[PDB]
């Protein structure tokens, strides 16, 4: 079951290379849950990395090119014009760590369990399809829209075009990762990526260290700001 | 018979009998280096509970005999087997004589008899509430007090090593390569009753 | 009854979660007693703590605003810090407290008028009405302790058990507030957020009337 | 029984040599435990001293070169040139102890008998598999990987793959013996090794007699420790 959707998938997307599959990590049994839930797991976190990599390239253009939204907020302590590794070294420390709490809040949403069978599904690595983020349907809160399709503007898509679309997007979430580790690799390394030689600055800071040295504590806040 | 307890994984699910010993007599040797075994179990994991705790500077807030002076906290100054040595003197008469009164209890007033001769080796369940003051094990079945009865066995045996690891550091000095220095366990290295004699 | 509190679960939170306790203090049997009778004290516990704490995190976010009963022996102290308050209350205030909070749970503890105790099958967190047994009590006073004027009285049950969830939600929160305020009083930097508010203090917030043994050495 | 498969092995390791037992170790009862005994004993001894070789080898090769690992602060901070014999002779007593202790504790796990009941397997004296160690077994604290396939990437090999990577394992270990041994005769009595001359320095200390003067106390422990 597992192994025929990983050749069928690899197929699909590839027809050339197929089933690549060098380091054996199709039959490798992580915590003693069988091969199912191992490709399964492992989908699901190809299909995660490829859209935050592609999330990622999307926001490190922006960050390099300087697109700040307004005053008030977090903008106004940002520096016009730091790069994409020092973006994310002047912000407030609260901000960081609400974007993170926001971002585990999201990832537990996902891959909760009651929040998935709402939606007639299951875990991903419980015989589930990898990468179905729910929509809100138990928020107790009225929730505006969903996280998937905010428009609802694709309700009368096609099984065919889903898995085409799931393809394209497995693929493309490959190639910017690879585009975004080549970025960031000249960032550290120079001499790394040939083509991004001498467009993106050096920075010293560890890009794998997310609590580096903190950023400001002023709230930039008014109106009855009690919170100092 | 060599069926008894003790005998698990780690040694080859069969016993661990190198030199004769378990044959050199016959039902009621076994019987009494079973209570052996289980006695001298029981009292090093007393044994290193209380050097865990003199280690750790976890004495008593009271005297220990005005009369003499000697406090509970000048015998945690002092490293293991010399708090011993100064326990005045009446005290290692107390403690002494309360313990003779628990072993001849403990073989003497068994309704069955002793253990060589009835009754299970390491019972001494007769003396009411002695092992049990709360009940602790009051509801537990059968099936589980026998494997807490074998984690007993294995943790005495470990306890004996371990207290025969602290003697030896404390006496011979590098013989526990994890122990080998240490800013306590400085002292005779063993304790004789009534300091001197 | 280690099924009712699955069914008290799936309407805590959905079935998002449900019977949560990593360490299992249900299917106890603590003081020589059975499982239900631990069930039913285990419940009347988180209850009584719930309530507890919303009432001490209102009495905070009164005292640490500014409001203060103006009469004469609460005028005599002006601080700020809501643990500062209770530690500069004279110690009579403090008994009397104490022992008027130990009075109304003695009348909670008595069972002469419901039939059961929270243990022996009662409603957990239920106090017991004063006038349902006139001739039970020392000397007559109305005004009972829970709905002294009646409010709720004629509900329907539907609206019972809803309270009762939003009472027991409530609580939980309150309890984590309230230890909130409390460790900002003590630990500086901990619980974000709060870091601008509250005061630095010591004194062993977990003691009434004496101070000066602490957590110092963690 | 044990003969036959000693020769075929040996047929199968060289086939233009075939058997070579001059002295006659595959016929003497060396604790009276029959021939069987005697020679899945000598099998599992050249098995181990091969791969302990083979090890023996790559470290030498990786000392030799000097080398950080993850973190260290302490392993890699003390010598600068180590000479490979002079590496476990600036270490603590207390790591090279435990160093020991854990290849007790791994030798004492391969030769257990419930560690090898639970795994369907025997002794390499009783008629088992020589040089076959037990995955976990039951030691309570649940290990997070096997010891002989880590990444459980072999479990679909053949039964002839397995053979010949026996095989082979039987003849790199022979090969990495006589390295590590022409290594360890060339840091001691120069002109033994033709090739190895001058590349390893000379060492008075004796690679033979494990625990040597032992190196410092090495207290190596921070935030409120008492001891090493
Ligand atoms: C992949 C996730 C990701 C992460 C971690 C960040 C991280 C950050 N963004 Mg960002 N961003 C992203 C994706 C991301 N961005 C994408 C996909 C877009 C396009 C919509 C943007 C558009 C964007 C703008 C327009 C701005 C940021 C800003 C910031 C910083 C606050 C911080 C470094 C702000 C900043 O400091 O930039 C100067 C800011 O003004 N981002
Ligand atoms: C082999 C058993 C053994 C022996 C010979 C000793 C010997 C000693 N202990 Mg000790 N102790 C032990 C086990 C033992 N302990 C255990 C298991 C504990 C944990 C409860 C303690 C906890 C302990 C404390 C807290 C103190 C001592 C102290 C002492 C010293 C004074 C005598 C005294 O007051 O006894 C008291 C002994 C006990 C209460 C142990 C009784 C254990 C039995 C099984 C009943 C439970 C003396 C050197 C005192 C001292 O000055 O040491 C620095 C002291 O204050 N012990
Ligand atoms: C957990 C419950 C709790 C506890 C232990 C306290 C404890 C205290 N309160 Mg308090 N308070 C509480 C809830 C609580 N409050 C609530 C819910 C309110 C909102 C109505 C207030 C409003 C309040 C005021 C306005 C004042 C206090 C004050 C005080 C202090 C003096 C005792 C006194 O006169 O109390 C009186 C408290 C009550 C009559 C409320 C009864 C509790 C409800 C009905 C339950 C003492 C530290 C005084 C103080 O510190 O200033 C000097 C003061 O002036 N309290
Ligand atoms: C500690 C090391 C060790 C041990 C215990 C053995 C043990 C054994 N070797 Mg052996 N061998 C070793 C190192 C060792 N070898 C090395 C380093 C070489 C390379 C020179 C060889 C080359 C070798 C050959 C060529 C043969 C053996 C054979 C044998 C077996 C019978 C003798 C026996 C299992 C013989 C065998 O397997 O057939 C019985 C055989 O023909 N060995
Ligand atoms: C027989 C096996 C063996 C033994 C006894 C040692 C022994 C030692 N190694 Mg080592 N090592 C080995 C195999 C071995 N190594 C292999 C196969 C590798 C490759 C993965 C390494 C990689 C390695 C590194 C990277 C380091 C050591 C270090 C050390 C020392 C601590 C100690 C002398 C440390 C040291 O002190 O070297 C500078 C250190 O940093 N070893
Ligand atoms: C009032 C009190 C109320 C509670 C009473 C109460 O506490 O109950 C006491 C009690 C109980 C109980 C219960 O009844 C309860 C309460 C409820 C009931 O339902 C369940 C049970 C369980 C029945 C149990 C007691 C267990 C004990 C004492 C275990 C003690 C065990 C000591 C050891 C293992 C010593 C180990 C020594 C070591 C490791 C030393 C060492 C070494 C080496 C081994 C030498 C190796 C190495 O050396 C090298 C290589 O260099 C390192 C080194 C130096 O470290
Ligand atoms: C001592 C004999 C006890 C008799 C036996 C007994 O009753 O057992 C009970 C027992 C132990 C035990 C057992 C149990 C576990 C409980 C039960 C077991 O049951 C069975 C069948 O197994 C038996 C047994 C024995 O194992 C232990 C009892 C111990 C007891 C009763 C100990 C009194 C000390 C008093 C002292 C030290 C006074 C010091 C006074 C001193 C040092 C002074 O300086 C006085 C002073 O005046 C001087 C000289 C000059 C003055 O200017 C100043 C002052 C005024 C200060
Ligand atoms: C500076 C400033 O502010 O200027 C102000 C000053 C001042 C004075 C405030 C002003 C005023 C006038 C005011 C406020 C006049 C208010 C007068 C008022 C309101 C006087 C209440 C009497 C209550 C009685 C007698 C209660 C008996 C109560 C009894 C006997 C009981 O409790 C019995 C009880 O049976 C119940 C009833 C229920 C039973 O179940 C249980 C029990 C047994 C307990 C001004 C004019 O506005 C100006
Ligand atoms: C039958 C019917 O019709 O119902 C009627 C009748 C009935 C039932 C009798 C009624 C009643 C009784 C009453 C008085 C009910 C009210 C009860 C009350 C008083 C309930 C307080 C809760 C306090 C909370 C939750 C505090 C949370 C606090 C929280 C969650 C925190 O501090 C969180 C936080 O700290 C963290 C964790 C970290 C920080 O970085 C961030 C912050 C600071 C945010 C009603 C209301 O009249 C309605
Ligand atoms: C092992 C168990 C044990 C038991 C069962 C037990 C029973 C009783 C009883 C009966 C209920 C009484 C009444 C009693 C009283 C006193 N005990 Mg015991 N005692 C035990 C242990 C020790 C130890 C270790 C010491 C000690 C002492 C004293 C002193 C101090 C005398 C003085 O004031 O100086 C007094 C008054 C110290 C001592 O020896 O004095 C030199 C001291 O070191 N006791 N003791
Ligand atoms: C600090 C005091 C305190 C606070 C802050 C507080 C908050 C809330 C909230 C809002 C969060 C709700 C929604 C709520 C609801 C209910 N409360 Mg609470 N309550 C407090 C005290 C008491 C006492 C003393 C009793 C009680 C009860 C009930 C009943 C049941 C009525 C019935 O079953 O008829 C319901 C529905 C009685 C009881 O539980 O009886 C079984 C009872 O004795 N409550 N309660």
């Amino acid at each position: 079951s597992a192994k025929a959707d990983l050749e069928a998938f690899a197929k699909e997307c590839n027809p050339v290379v197929g089933y690549w599959d060098p380091l054996g990590l199709a039959d490798l049994p992580l915590w003693g849950q069988d091969q199912d839930a191992v490709i399964g797991w492992l989908r699901h976190s190809e299909i995660k990395h490829g859209r935050i990599a592609m999330a990622g390239f999307v926001g490190y253009i922006a960050h390099a090119n300087g697109f700040r939204f307004g005053g008030i907020g977090p903008q106004n302590v940002v520096p016009e014009g730091a790069s994409a590794p020092e973006v994310w070294d002047s912000i407030p420390f609260l901000a960081k760590l609400q974007i993170i709490g926001a971002i585990g809040v999201l990832e537990h949403i996902s891959e909760d369990k009651n929040f998935l069978a709402a939606d007639g599904m299951k875990h991903y690595m419980r015989g589930g399809k990898p990468g179905y983020f729910p929509t809100f349907s138990a928020n107790v809160h009225p929730m505006p829209l969903n996280l998937f399709d905010p428009f609802k503007w694709s309700k009368n898509a096609s099984p065919e075009k889903k898995a085409k679309g799931l393809v394209t997007e497995t693929n493309n979430g490959r190639l910017a990762m690879l585009g975004l580790f080549g970025f960031l690799s000249e960032s550290k390394i120079p001499g790394s990526v040939p083509a991004l030689s001498g467009i993106i600055p050096s920075y010293d800071g560890d890009y794998m260290q997310p609590f580096l040295p903190t950023g400001p504590d002023t709230s930039l806040w008014t109106i009855g700001n009690l919170w100092a | 018979v060599e069926t008894m307890e003790g005998v698990g994984p780690e040694t080859g699910n069969k016993v661990f009998d190198p030199v004769g010993f378990a044959t050199l007599g016959g039902d009621e040797t076994l019987a009494f280096f079973r209570h052996a075994e289980i006695k001298h179990g029981r009292v090093a994991m007393a044994a290193m509970v209380g050097f865990l705790f003199h280690i750790n500077h976890i004495h008593f807030p009271g005297y220990l005999s005005p009369t003499a002076g000697v406090t509970f906290e000048q015998l945690s100054a002092v490293g293991p087997f010399e708090a011993w040595n100064r326990i005045p003197l009446l005290g290692q008469w107390k403690i002494f004589w309360t313990i003779p009164g628990l072993e001849h209890g403990s073989e003497c007033l068994d309704p069955a008899g002793p253990y060589t001769k009835g009754g299970p080796p390491g019972n001494p369940k007769f003396l009411k509430n002695f092992w049990d003051p709360p009940g602790f094990p009051k509801k537990l079945i059968e099936a589980q007090k026998g494997e807490k009865l074998f984690s007993n066995l294995k943790n005495g045996r470990l306890a004996m090593i371990g207290i025969a690891s602290v003697c030896a550091a404390t006496a011979v000095p590098g013989s526990v390569p994890l122990l080998a220095n240490a800013p306590a366990l400085t002292g005779p290295g063993f304790a004789l009753p009534f300091g001197t004699f | 009854e280690s099924l009712s509190d699955l069914k008290t679960l799936a309407t805590g939170l959905n079935p998002v979660v449900g019977y949560w306790d990593p360490l299992k203090l249900g299917e106890a049997e603590f003081w020589d007693n059975t499982n239900e009778e631990t069930i039913g004290w285990l419940r009347h516990a988180e209850i009584k703590h719930g309530r507890v704490a919303m009432a001490g995190f209102v009495g905070f976010i009164v005292q640490a605003n500014g409001i203060k009963f103006p009469w004469a022996p609460f005028n005599a102290i002006t601080s700020t810090s809501p643990p500062e308050q209770w530690d500069q209350l004279p110690d009579a205030a403090k008994w009397q407290i104490i022992l008027g909070v130990g009075f109304l749970e003695w009348w909670s503890e008595i069972r002469v008028d419901g039939t059961p105790h929270y243990m022996k099958g009662g409603k957990p967190g239920y106090v017991p009405d004063f006038d349902a047994t006139p001739d039970q009590l020392p000397h007559w006073v109305g005004l009972n302790l829970y709905d002294p004027l009646k409010w709720s009285k004629g509900a329907s049950a539907e609206k019972k058990q809803k309270g009762l969830l939003t009472e027991l939600n409530n609580g939980r929160l309150a309890m984590l507030g309230i230890m909130g305020f409390v460790s900002e009083a003590k630990v500086p930097g901990s619980v974000p957020l709060l870091k601008g508010l509250v005061a630095p203090y010591t004194g062993e917030v977990m003691a009434p009337f004496a101070t000066d043994i602490d957590w110092s050495s963690w």
